[PDB]
C-alpha cells in the first residue's frame, strides 16, 4: 500500500507547517523589464518566460510537500500536470494581496487590469485573479494558511481524473489548528475552512479559463512555448 | 516527457 506508514501522516500540525514553509519556492524577478507599452506577443512572452522558470521551482517544492513523493512517479506527474496553473495562480494572488487593483507577477512586473487589454481575453482572467487577491485580503489570509491551501491544490486537483485523501485530511487538521491558535471560535474555524476551500473552486475555474487561453495562444503561434510548457498544455488537451 | 525526468 503506497503511503501506508508515511511520515506525512505522523507529522504534528506545527511540523506540517514547518515542512511546507521550508518547501517554498523563491519569488522570481522577470529576467527582462518590459518596454512601454505592451504588445500581445511581449506580454505573453514575459508571462510564459516567468511561468516556465516558476515550473522548474514548482517541481522542487512539490517533492518537499509531505505525502507527494510517497506516490508513484506516474501519479506525481498527473498531479503536477493537473495542478500547475492553479498553483501559479494561488501564488500570484497571494503575492498580489498587498497591491490593490494590481497583479504582482514579479516584484519588477506589477500589471493593472488596463495592461491586461494588450492580450485578447486576458482582461477577464486578470479581473478574476484581482477578485481572488481581493477576497484573500478581506479574509486576512496568513502565510501558514496559504502554503496549506497550495498543498491541497497539488493533492486535490487531479485526485478524480486514498493515501492522497489521508494527506488532505492531515492538511485540513493543520488549517483548523492554525485557526484555533489565532483565537477563532470553533464556529469561526469551520466557517473559515469552508470560505478558503470554496475559493479553491474559483482557482480551478480560473485555471480552466487560463488553459483555454494558453491553447488559443499555442495555435496563433504568437509566442514560443518551452517543451515543458507544451507537455503541461497537452495533458489538459 | 520532461516532468518524469525532472521528478525522479
Amino acid at each position: 500500500g503506497a503511503g501506508a506508514g508515511s511520515l506525512a501522516l505522523s507529522l504534528t500540525a506545527d511540523q506540517m507547517v514547518s515542512a511546507l514553509l521550508d518547501a517554498e519556492p523563491p519569488i522570481l524577478y522577470s529576467e527582462y523589464d518590459p518596454t512601454r507599452p505592451f504588445s500581445e506577443a511581449s506580454m505573453m512572452g514575459l508571462l510564459t518566460n516567468l511561468a516556465d522558470r516558476e515550473l522548474v521551482h514548482m517541481i522542487n517544492w512539490a517533492k518537499r510537500v509531505p505525502g507527494f513523493v510517497d506516490l508513484t512517479l506516474h501519479d506525481q506527474v498527473h498531479l503536477l500536470e493537473s495542478a500547475w496553473l492553479e498553483i501559479l495562480m494561488i501564488g500570484l494572488v497571494w503575492r498580489s494581496m498587498e497591491h490593490p487593483g494590481k497583479l504582482l507577477f514579479a516584484p519588477n512586473l506589477l500589471l493593472d487590469r488596463n495592461q491586461g487589454k494588450s492580450v485578447e481575453g486576458m482582461v477577464e482572467i486578470f479581473d478574476m485573479l484581482l477578485a481572488t487577491s481581493s477576497r484573500f485580503r478581506m479574509m486576512n489570509l496568513q502565510g501558514e494558511e496559504f502554503v496549506c491551501l497550495k498543498s491541497i491544490i497539488l493533492l486535490n486537483s487531479g485526485v478524480y481524473t486514498d493515501h492522497i485523501h489521508r494527506v488532505l485530511d492531515k492538511i485540513t487538521d493543520t488549517l483548523i489548528h492554525l485557526m484555533a491558535k489565532a483565537g477563532l471560535t470553533l464556529q469561526q474555524q469551520h466557517q473559515r475552512l469552508a470560505q478558503l476551500l470554496l475559493i479553491l473552486s474559483h482557482i480551478r475555474h480560473m485555471s480552466n479559463k487560463g488553459m483555454e487561453h494558453l491553447y488559443s495562444m499555442k495555435c496563433k503561434n504568437v509566442v514560443p512555448l518551452s517543451d515543458l510548457l507544451l507537455e503541461m498544455l497537452d495533458a489538459h488537451r | 516527457a520532461i516532468l518524469h525526468r525532472l521528478l525522479q
